[PDB]
């Protein structure tokens, strides 16, 4: 997706609140779409970070944030 | 095309981060030092010889075009390396380009010499057997702490297409 404020902010402000950001984001979809993938969600963004998925969630209008999930454990 | 795949994969950053490992990271991926370093003034130091000029700020923060500098550099001196690996090379060589830019990605994020260690995929490449090669990717432990991107790599490399990136 696309947002002008989320994209400059996520690309220049501390990394903490923006990895708190794009993790809530990113679980909030979880949640309201998948639930049951939690639990990996979670291991991939502890194992695998989470800051680069900033560009596909706030940078991309040609990417839908709905596939965030499959973005983060791959193909479901 | 090799900057439109790595932005996904890597995301866009114009401030210093840290990443999984403790490394000070910014731009597309591009690691400022190799060490697990915090120390500010000595990250900028070293920020500043990269791009050419002075970085200040804790943190301070680089422009886009600057951060399409340094990937263009990181790009470059990659693909230098990945033909040249005496066990890599070869395999790059023998693939489509789908499957070259799967190599590709790969080296940017573990390096060549990561690369290399996937004895089993890159002979399974070799010798055109994709499925083994699928398989060895997605056995290894690098699949199971990226999963996401070892997805979308290793579809490449089954297929020989750019479909799992959407292309």
């Amino acid at each position: 997706g696309y947002d002008k404020d989320l994209c400059e902010w996520s690309m220049t402000a501390d990394q903490t609140e923006v990895e708190t950001q794009i993790e809530a984001d990113i679980m909030n979809i979880v949640k309201r779409d998948r639930p049951e993938m939690k639990a990996e969600v979670q291991k991939q963004l502890k194992s695998g970070g989470v800051m680069q998925y900033n560009y596909v969630l706030y940078c991309d209008k040609n990417f839908n944030n709905k596939n965030i999930i499959a973005e983060v454990v791959g193909e479901l | 095309s090799m900057a439109e795949m790595l932005r996904r994969d890597e995301g866009l950053r114009l401030k210093v981060y840290w990443d999984t490992e403790g490394y000070p990271t910014i731009g597309i991926g591009h690691l400022i030092m190799k060490q697990p370093v915090r120390d500010m003034a000595q990250i900028n130091k070293v920020l500043s010889k990269q791009v050419g000029r002075e970085i200040t700020g804790n943190p301070g923060s680089i422009t886009m075009e600057e951060a399409t500098t340094l990937f263009e550099r990181d790009l470059a001196d990659m693909q230098r390396d990945i033909k040249s690996h005496s066990k890599v090379g070869p395999v790059w060589q023998a693939v489509n380009r789908s499957r070259q830019m799967a190599l590709e990605n790969m080296a940017f994020q573990m390096g060549v010499g990561g690369v290399a260690k996937f004895n089993t995929m890159l002979t399974a490449m070799l010798a055109g057997d994709w499925e083994k090669a699928y398989k060895a990717g997605r056995d290894s432990l690098w699949y199971q702490q990226t999963k996401g991107r070892a997805s979308r790599v290793t579809m490449i490399i089954l297929t020989g297409n750019l479909e799992s990136y959407g292309v």
